[PDB]
């Protein structure tokens, strides 16, 4: 029987900061046991500002994110080169991965970017539409292993202030851009080290007010 | 399929199907409504050209279209089944749908929106026919009374006649109908309504129906002896 | 006889020609936009006494930020509006957001050529669209049975329409209130009216910012009339 | 899930918890499990995450366009067959859904509807709905009057959703509290049951199965 | 195109009537007189066939009356052809009703029912229309002995006594006159045929230019019975009335 | 005369007269112009007004990054066949990750108008277009007429006294094709151009519509205080 | 579970010299449950009588279809159709259904009125025909039916004796089977006389 | 939903269906009323799966209430029950059945006869002086069968129901949380408040 | 959905500084039967193309002609159909990358794994992937079924990353192609020692290469091995 899904393995984070957003995801893609590249780029600019990735079966990644940057392209036909803000993208995409919700692209999907009072925004959609805005999420293979951390580094969840013992929380004091890139750098190295699917590269995107700037790093290639 | 478009504009600006329409409806037998202050009436002419009619079962002028709304017409009688249909349809979709009866405004609304289509669309031509709708909204005491015609535009009347010499009738209830206080009672209403057709219908005889209608589903179809005793009464005052 | 889609020795289509007489024939409605808001105003026009005006409908909400004012065969704009009120709320629903005045505008003129032998023949109905958007501003349309829209400082259409728009060339400027537009739009319609204008054979309505579109109480309009005659009268 | 919905002397009470899961993995802990269709009526959410956003979302659409129709407020009645008659369309075909349509008419009073993917349609004054209903309904059914105060009203839910929290694996994170009057609905607010437990056992003396 | 060859078959006059509706009742003028009579006790059907031969099979010919269902007759003025196209979908709309409700359909929704077929073919589908006139003979628990005209506009009465075909104006006149309420089918068999020999364009009436029928309760007990009659049968009640 | 109540019927002496018809509503439109170098390609358009209140009627339309064209007629046939014309752009890149060809682009609209002018029910396009653009070949300037004749030029005018500018742009055509790396000057050459077919007005800051595509330019519209530079 | 067998039931036909004969049980079930006693099988159009057993719902549908065409047949031949062409009648309308058949077994008994010779049909759940000179079975106590028949029968019996064999014919069949019995009934047909009988049978 | 139960006694029908509505684990109603007035003299019952039993009853309803207007005129319960049966027969065969049992009582006003109609979703009719659906006959059909006679007083009728509303109560493994009862006669349809 | 009948094995390519070289052998299979020796599964597309195909025959056939039809298309109403409107590697993938993933979308798939070997206008090698499912990659190296777990570990220890492309001449990439080739006759049970091997260089053009042979065999080991354990003789 022809099984018309598949799974090419990767993972995705995607963090907001205060005036900032990144998404990151690792360049290796893989079948079963194989490797198909060692850098192959999961992570686009689509566009008026939003970076957007749909990890999981490639096949519909790509024909998902072909289709939303499609759609920013009609959207500036149609309402007269108006900028596609990340809330309007978010919902459109809802669209797009509902119109199949009885054969979904098996994907995760993540956007980063903006808001229209310039803060920084991550929105996370499972594969068949439902979405959420949120400060910090990972997907693919290594979620797992990446979230609990990120709840721990990101959020200070169950970190309290020393001498009060678990009277008083640790204050969720905010992150620099260069604080958040060393997050994401030691997600991936310890994702690289515990699965088996992540390794070989790590692109970063990251976005501002001024524009899209790209950050390429090394993972191990075992 | 036939596609042909038959309702078209002329150099002037024109429709001339749906201005021919309204010509059947003036051909049509004399239709009025009055809304009093509690009630609606629906008076209705029958051409007495024929007799040997059996009244039990010729298709009655005032159809309800549901228990609580009734129409009224004048034009073309097939054309008019057909909008009657259709409508006690919707009513039945909207209890379906809603889970409430259809308001007075909302019935016209879709009455008068079949007709416009049929102005518009290719291979049809527009429907020869205007309409009276009356009734009381669901649970609601205030008289409703609206009139439709072939090009779909529709619109509330205190009073409205239309038909055959409806121009002499809507001159008798412009001058009689004051807005300030409507016919109070069902009497008063039902027999300034009777005086309206009066001054067009000939013989006070089997000429007149009425049909009242009250609020909470409250329709009843006055029966001939009931009308001869306003027939009676009125000219008797007129002999002075 | 002839085709529906016929172009004229002029290169125009007959039946968009025609409809346009159509309009002609219409009751006046009359825009006007400011930095304030934009008022929509037209001529209910009753064609006998016994008929309850407050049931003629020729002003109309789109949305929250879109009104629409109408003239001509009134019949053929229920389908025209219940398009825009669909394309409104799809893109709301699509994009999480309001939908551009001219976006809107231009969904509703699509529809206008769409006519052969599809529907039967061109609308008979013009419309004047008022709204508001971050990006524009306040805005008043123009959309025609030809598929063409303008945008207008201010517009009237209908059987006064040349009268009021002469009115309105010399009346309008860019610092106008909402009061003095309120005002001028009741000033031209009494003008070219053939009954004297009062709250009952005429109708006013605004789109701001702030409250969105709305129709105004025939006691709110009054008032504005009294004001109006009062200032006439002043000089 | 738990999300539940009663009606009381002050209008309605919605509450519902913020967790969603794939398998035993937790997902989200900040899901909103209520839908905002209008500034009157309130969905809740429970079963397929996405089933319920979009077609709840659509539901506010023509609602919107019933109004601008019929220039009134559109009834819950009307509002929650529009709902159940569209899944009914696609009964078979694999939707997942539990949902309540909250609101409140001059017409109707308070009023809820249960509508569910296999095209159940249930009017009602008090419902529970997802993985720990039954944990809300123990709590409900015995604290539960007409006369309560609108401020007795939104603890007893926030505590129905606390006592399903601690219980069912697939229910936790928050507590969101929308109260339903007739002007509109009110929100009152997001609660961590991570904080909002321990201070629950310490003012009520509840949970001394629990060590603090 | 084709539009150059279009009658347009479905359009208002500037008077507002409907061109081929009123030239098909002209149509409909020139045929054979057909005469229905409702009594307290039944309905009478007598109808005139048109200029006949003698080399004509009267007996297994039918282009006059024909039964519908067992409770339901109708009578025939205009194109034969058009009528029997029209009443095997009055057959079927009898049946259809009988199965889905397990009752006889009652008269009035069987005629209402060809009436709007009627009409439809005069406002939309660019085709010509029916040039045929009904009298619709029937029964039914609810309103007893029913006499109906349905002709090419669709529209639909009810009538005590009445006419269709040639010679209606001076047929309807006589049947004013001495029809009244309390009559009996014998009586209306005898004012039909009266009718028929005075206002017929032929010489005289006789047996082979005439088709009869008869709806009773004359069936043994609260049950109706239709009667076509026979050609010997015509010729028997011509005699009995004194016509012949 | 008698031959002119459809498309779908030849005259005489072989003449389509409804076509023709359509051809006469480009002549009572605005007067637009295009002009190209080897590096740049230029739409200049003269905008129309309905009266002082309304807005300046617009002419220029993008297809794609490369292509774009200006109008001349009815303006919503010219809708139509730019959302043609998007749309086959865009099924050219995301298919076979090709840029249409201007040239190509020039063979689908004439194919599209074609249809409209053999069959019965329908009628011709009214309107006419300049379709400019920057591919593989370079720099590329077409003009539409909806007939379906599609032709290729180093420079045109169509719309209401375009004859004019034509005649200039036949005098300076030895001149503006050399006017390369240089898109300011084959600005000006079209301003100059347009304005030989004015009368009684002149190039407001509302009334010039402006377009250009070249080698490292997308197709970008100018209008409103972007074009005071070249009144 | 299978359509067959849900509600139960037996119709038997049998010829005799110048009649024939038609019977059937009352039965009507939910499968174990027993429902109706008064569930007649047995139905005619003019002269000519058809028995149906199987899916209930089929069997009304299928009595109400043939009315309605047997009734069409009468207003345009003008004369009753008879067995011979009602059986062919069946087996057309059966055979429509070829790959969404009435799960049904119809057994047609009748006199030709023009020959005036005795004629009984079968036919499985399609439509082939089944023209026995002697006995026709049907339903879910046919082997037991065919069983009675096969012993019982005897060519050229009287109307009365007719009566008597294919009674205990079905009654002992009947008795047999769970899903068939409580109550039944037989008609004797003649040329222009149909006799009626019900039958006291055990009531389990 | 669970039990519907029908009997037709000398001068009306009465029917009686149970109140709860469960999903699954939990009760959630316990005041359900599963039927539905199709005419002044006609009421249907109905008992089936979840959605297309509310589904179906209001369609019919839907059809019947058009009916009435149309004709000014009341269909009689065998006409009603005719009408239904052939939708349950149309819909065994679609691409997704009415999975609906129904019992319909009306008053015959012509015939001044009540008149009682089992039907399931088959489209399998009978008419009979007391049915139901599910395994409710199950247990009730034999104290029916004893104390049945077609000559009982409404009130008569009412307390052979308690009798087998009181077995079910006992045997079933289910709690259906009482009865509703409603009482069709030549006065229209009303309900007993107090079973 | 089908199963594939008649098959081809292993497509194996790689880049190296001046283009790209891409090989596959000529044997059709029919399961375990080696049906057919003599097929051709190097399709060219121009001179500046190489498509390689893997997988049911019947449907390699298929794309063989669709791609001689996109040749005649583009070609039509095209003066430079031979200059700078000739097919490019990239357009040809991307039209197969659409229809395979299309194809899947429908429940019926081309039973294929496809390379695509190229040189672009701008001289910039192009080599990537594309299979049954419509997922598609790209790597310095690049192989299909067997190929994948054998041939691409020797192709990258010459070319392990983007860097090591410039480092790579022609003759030390045919090298490891070949090598490669002998290693898959060697393991792959569905092989032939037959193959084709293309290379498309953006100087020297397209240079295809038929009827090459797996020579410098290694066997003569085989004649010390004995029995499976203890045996001796
Ligand atoms: B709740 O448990 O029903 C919850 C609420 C949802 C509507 C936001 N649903 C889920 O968490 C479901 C799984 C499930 C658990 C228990 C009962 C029923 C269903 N999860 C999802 O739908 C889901 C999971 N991961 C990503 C997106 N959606
Ligand atoms: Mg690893
Ligand atoms: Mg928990
Ligand atoms: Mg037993």
């Amino acid at each position: 029987q022809f099984n018309p899904y598949g799974d090419n393995g990767g993972t995705i984070l995607g963090i907001a900061g205060e005036d900032f957003a990144v998404l990151a995801g690792d360049t290796r893609n893989i079948t079963d046991y194989s490797i198909n590249s060692r850098y192959e780029p999961k992570v686009f600019d689509c566009g008026d500002n939003i970076v957007m990735s749909a990890n999981g079966f490639a096949a519909d990644g790509d024909a998902l994110v072909k289709r939303f940057k499609n759609s920013v392209k009609w959207y500036h036909f149609d309402h007269n080169d108006k900028k596609l803000s990340i809330n309007s993208a978010a919902r459109n995409i809802q669209h797009l991965l509902y119109g199949k919700r009885f054969f979904p692209y098996y994907v995760h999907t993540i956007i980063a970017g903006l808001d229209e009072d310039g803060k920084g925004a991550v929105y996370s959609f499972d594969p068949v539409g439902s979405y959420e805005r949120e400060q910090c999420r990972a997907g693919g293979a290594a979620a797992s292993l990446i979230m609990p951390f990120l709840d721990n580094q990101v959020n200070f969840k169950n970190q309290y202030e020393p001498g009060t013992n678990g009277k008083v929380k640790k204050p969720l004091k905010y992150l620099s851009v260069e604080e958040v890139i060393k997050l994401v750098r030691d997600s991936f190295t310890s994702a690289t080290e515990r699965h088996i699917q992540v390794g070989d590269g790590l692109e970063i995107l990251i976005v501002t007010k001024d524009g899209v700037r790209k950050e390429f790093y090394e993972l191990k290639r075992d | 399929g036939y596609d042909r478009a038959l309702s078209i504009f002329s150099p002037d600006g024109h429709i001339f199907q749906v201005e021919y329409a309204l010509e059947a409806v003036k051909r049509g037998t004399c239709a009025v409504g009055v809304k009093g202050k509690n009630c609606v009436v629906l008076g209705c002419e029958r051409r007495s050209t024929l007799k040997l009619q059996d009244t039990r079962i010729t298709p009655s002028k005032v159809s309800k279209i549901d228990s609580h709304v009734v129409l009224s017409f004048s034009g073309l009688n097939a054309d008019s089944r057909i909008l009657i249909e259709k409508a006690r349809v919707e009513a039945q979709s909207h209890r379906l749908t809603l889970e409430d009866p259809v308001t007075v405004e909302y019935l016209t609304r879709y009455v008068a929106g079949v007709q416009q289509r049929y102005t518009q669309s290719g291979g049809v031509r527009p429907f020869g026919v205007s309409t009276l709708i009356a009734g009381f909204d669901p649970r609601d005491d205030e008289p409703k009374l609206y009139q439709t015609e072939p090009s779909g535009i529709y619109s509330s009347w205190s009073a409205q006649t239309i038909g055959r010499n409806s121009k002499t009738v809507r001159e008798f209830l412009e001058k009689n109908y004051d807005r300030k206080e409507p016919p109070a009672t069902v009497e008063e209403c039902v027999k300034l309504t009777v005086r309206s057709l009066l001054e067009v219908v000939q013989t006070g005889a089997k000429n007149i129906e009425i049909t009242v209608v009250k609020p909470d589903s409250d329709i009843v179809a006055l029966s001939s002896e009931e009308i001869n005793q306003y027939v009676t009464q009125i000219e008797q005052e007129k002999q002075e | 006889d002839r085709g529906v889609s016929t172009f004229s020795p002029e290169g125009r289509l007959f039946q968009v020609e025609y409809s346009l007489e159509a309009i002609k024939l219409g009751s006046t409605a009359i825009g006007i936009a400011t930095k304030e808001g934009v008022v929509l105003g037209v001529e209910k026009r009753a064609t006998s006494p016994l008929l309850e005006s407050d049931s003629i409908e020729k002003i109309v909400e789109i949305d929250r930020h879109i009104g629409c004012a109408m003239s001509g065969l009134t019949a053929d704009a229920r389908s025209m509006i219940e398009h825009a009120r669909t394309a409104a709320v799809t893109h709301n629903l699509y994009y999480d957001e309001d939908i551009n005045v001219e976006s809107l505008t231009q969904s509703v003129c699509d529809l206008a050529l769409r006519f052969g032998e599809l529907m039967s023949r061109p609308f008979g109905v013009a419309l004047l669209i008022a709204g508001h958007d971050a990006d524009d501003g306040y805005q008043l349309f123009h959309a025609e049975p030809s598929g063409t829209f303008y945008r207008y400082n201010a517009k009237a259409i209908g059987s006064g329409s040349e009268g009021a728009q002469a009115e309105l060339l010399n009346e309008w400027h860019s610092s106008l209130t909402l009061k003095e537009a309120e005002l001028l739009v009741l000033k031209i319609l009494k003008q070219v009216m053939e009954e004297k204008l009062d709250e009952n054979n005429a109708q006013l309505s605004c789109i701001t910012k702030q409250d969105g579109f709305k129709i105004y109480d025939n006691e709110k309009t009054a008032e504005l009339i009294k004001e109006l005659k009062e200032k006439e009268a002043a000089e | 899930t738990t999300t539940l919905a009663f009606r009381f002397q002050g209008g309605i009470i919605v509450a519902v918890d913020s967790r969603a899961t794939a398998g035993n993995w937790v997902a989200s802990q900040t899901v909103k499990k209520v839908i905002e269709i209008n500034p009157f009526l309130l969905g809740t959410m429970a079963g397929g995450t996405a089933d319920c956003q979009f077609w709840e979302t659509w539901l506010g659409s023509q609602c919107r366009l019933h109004e601008l129709r019929e220039k009134e407020r559109i009834s819950v009645a009307a509002a929650s067959k529009i709902l159940s008659n569209l899944v009914y369309q696609y009964k078979g075909a694999g939707l997942s859904m539990g949902t309540m349509i909250c609101g409140y008419t001059r017409k109707e009073g308070p009023t809820i509807y249960y509508v569910d993917s296999d095209g159940t349609r249930l009017k009602g004054d008090i419902f529970c709905v997802g993985s720990g209903q039954t944990f809300a309904y123990g709590v409900l059914d015995s604290n539960y009057k007409w006369d309560l105060s609108v401020e007795d009203a939104l603890y007893l839910g926030k505590r129905s959703i606390l006592a399903a929290a601690h219980r069912d694996a697939y229910s936790g994170g928050s507590v969101n509290l929308y109260h339903v009057t007739e002007d509109g609905w009110i929100y009152h607010g997001n609660h961590d049951v991570g904080e909002l437990f321990w201070k629950v056992k310490e003012e009520e003396g509840s949970f001394n199965n629990v060590i603090g | 195109g084709s539009r150059r060859y279009d009658s347009r078959t479905t359009i208002f006059s500037p008077e507002g009537r409907l061109y081929q509706v009123e030239y098909a009742l002209e149509s409909i003028s020139h045929a054979g007189t057909a005469i229905g009579i409702m009594a307290s006790d039944g309905i009478v059907l007598a109808a005139e066939r048109k200029v006949t031969s003698t080399l004509l099979e009267q007996d297994t010919s039918t282009e006059k009356l024909y039964k519908l269902n067992d409770k339901i007759a109708v009578a025939v003025a205009g194109l034969t052809a058009d009528a029997e196209i029209l009443i095997n979908t009055a057959r079927i709309h009898a049946q259809n009703y009988l199965k889905t409700y397990n009752e006889d359909i009652p008269v009035e929704i069987l005629v209402r029912r060809l009436s709007d077929i009627k009409q439809g073919y005069t406002q939309h589908g660019g085709l010509r229309p029916f040039g045929v006139s009904f009298i619709y003979a029937g029964y039914d628990d609810r309103y007893g002995y029913q006499l109906y005209t349905s002709n090419p506009s669709g529209n639909y009465t009810g009538w005590k006594a009445i006419s269709v075909g040639a010679n209606t104006s001076a047929a309807q006149t006589l049947l004013q006159m001495d029809y009244k309420d309390d009559m009996k089918v014998d009586d209306a068999i005898e004012l039909a045929l009266k009718t028929l020999s005075k206002t017929t364009d032929s010489s005289a009436l006789t047996y082979d230019r005439l088709e009869f029928a008869t709806i009773r309760k004359g069936a043994n007990d609260g049950e109706v019975y239709q009667k076509i009659f026979k050609p010997q049968e015509i010729k028997d009640i011509l005699v009995k009335t004194g016509i012949t | 005369n008698n031959y002119d109540g459809d498309t779908v019927t030849f005259s005489p002496t072989g003449r389509l007269f409804q076509v023709e018809y359509a051809l006469e509503a480009i002549k009572q439109g605005s007067v637009t112009v295009g002009l190209r170098s080897n590096t740049h390609a230029v739409l200049v358009a003269l905008k129309r007004n309905a009266d002082e209140l309304s807005s300046y009627q617009k002419k220029i339309i993008k297809c794609d990054e490369h292509m774009g064209l200006s109008l001349a007629g009815l303006a919503p046939d010219a809708r139509v066949l730019s959302n043609y014309l998007r749309q086959q752009c865009n099924y050219s890149s995301l298919v076979f990750n090709r840029k249409l060809a201007v040239e190509r682009a020039g063979h689908l609209l004439c194919d599209k108008a074609q249809k409209n002018t053999q069959s019965y029910g329908g009628r011709p396009y009214g309107v006419g277009l300049l379709i400019i653009g920057y591919d593989k070949s370079g720099a590329h300037l077409l003009e539409f007429q909806p007939s379906g004749n599609v032709t290729e030029l180093y420079g045109t005018a169509i719309g209401a006294r375009s004859q004019g500018a034509k005649t200039y742009l036949e005098r300076t055509l030895d001149t503006f094709i050399k006017i390369d790396g240089n898109p300011d000057e084959l600005i000006k050459a079209g301003v100059e151009a347009i304005s030989q077919s004015l009368r009684d007005e002149s190039l407001t800051v509302d009334n010039l519509s402006i377009a250009i595509v070249g080698k490292d330019t997308p197709f970008t519209i100018y209008d409103g205080e972007a074009v005071a530079k070249y009144i | 579970s299978d359509p067959s067998s849900i509600n139960g039931g037996i119709v038997v036909a049998m010829t005799g010299k110048d009649c024939v004969a038609i019977a059937c049980d009352l039965r009507l079930g939910s499968q174990s449950l027993g429902v109706s006693n008064k569930f007649e099988k047995i139905f005619h159009y003019g002269h000519v009588f058809l028995g149906i057993t199987g899916l209930a719902t089929d069997v009304t549908t299928l009595n109400e279809m043939f009315r309605y065409k047997t009734n069409l047949y009468k207003l345009k031949e003008e004369r009753a159709i008879e067995p011979e062409t009602f059986t062919q009648l069946v087996s057309s309308s059966l055979y429509e259904r070829r790959f969404g058949p009435y799960f049904v077994g119809p057994v047609v008994a009748g006199i030709n009125s023009k020959s005036g010779k005795p004629f009984i049909a079968g036919f499985d759940l399609i439509g082939c025909i089944d023209e026995a000179k002697d006995f026709i079975v049907s339903g879910t106590a046919s082997d037991q039916l065919f069983g009675m028949c096969e012993s019982l029968y005897e060519p050229n019996l009287e109307p009365e004796d007719l009566f008597e064999t294919i009674s205990q014919a079905l009654l002992n069949a009947a008795d047999r089977d769970a899903l068939s019995g409580w109550g039944a009934v037989v008609y004797i047909i003649k040329k222009d006389e149909v006799v009626k009988r019900y039958l006291k049978m055990r009531q389990d | 939903m669970d039990i519907i139960l029908g009997i037709r006694v000398q001068d009306s029908v009465i029917l009686a269906s149970s109140k709860a509505v469960t999903r699954g684990i939990s009760v959630l109603k316990d005041s359900d009323d599963k039927t539905r007035q199709l005419s002044p003299h006609t009421l249907m019952s109905f008992a089936g799966e979840a959605g297309d039993t509310v589904q179906f009853a209001e369609y019919i309803q839907a059809n019947i209430q058009l009916y009435s207007i149309r004709e000014d005129y009341e269909l009689s319960p065998q006409a009603v029950s005719s009408f239904v049966r052939q939708e349950l027969a149309k819909s065994i065969r679609s691409r997704r059945p009415y999975q609906v049992n129904v019992l319909i009582g009306g008053y015959d006003k012509k015939k001044n006869k009540p008149e009682l109609y089992q039907i399931d979703y088959l489209g399998t009719k009978v008419e009979l002086p007391y049915g139901a659906h599910g395994y409710s006959g199950f247990y009730t059909f034999s104290l029916l069968d004893h104390h049945y006679r077609p000559d009982m007083t409404t009130e008569e009728g009412l307390d052979l129901l308690k009798l087998c509303v009181q077995e079910l109560e006992k045997r079933m493994p289910m709690d259906f949380k009482g009865v509703i009862v409603k009482i069709v006669d030549k006065d229209g349809i009303r309900q007993v408040d107090d079973f | 959905t089908q199963q594939p009948i008649v098959t081809g094995t292993s497509v194996i390519s790689m880049k190296y500084d001046n283009g790209v070289i891409i090989a596959a052998d000529n044997l059709g299979s029919y399961g375990s039967l080696l049906r057919f020796n003599g097929v051709e599964r190097l399709i060219p597309v121009g001179d500046n193309t190489v498509v390689g195909i893997s997988g049911d025959i019947s449907d390699m056939q298929h794309i063989e002609r669709l791609l001689k039809d996109l040749v005649t298309e583009n070609a039509y109403d095209n003066p430079l159909a031979d200059a700078e409107e000739a097919l490019e590697p990239s357009y040809i993938f991307e039209y197969l990358a659409t229809v395979m993933y299309q194809r899947r979308s429908k429940m019926n798939p081309l039973w294929n794994a496809i390379i695509v070997a190229g040189v672009q206008s701008n001289g910039d090698q192009f080599l990537r992937y594309v299979n049954l499912l419509g997922v598609t990659y790209s790597s310095p190296t690049l192989a299909t079924g067997f190929g994948a777990h054998m041939a691409n570990p020797l192709l990258r220890k010459v070319v392990d990353r983007e860097s090591d492309i410039p480092k790579t001449t022609v003759q030390v990439a045919e090298e490891a192609i070949v090598n490669a080739m002998r290693v898959l006759y060697y393991r792959d049970a569905r092989s032939s020692r037959n193959f084709s091997l293309a290379i498309i260089d953006k100087n020297t053009g397209l240079t295809f290469k038929k009827n090459l042979q797996v020579e410098n065999m290694k066997w003569d080991f085989a004649k010390d091995i004995k029995g499976y354990g203890t045996q001796k003789i």
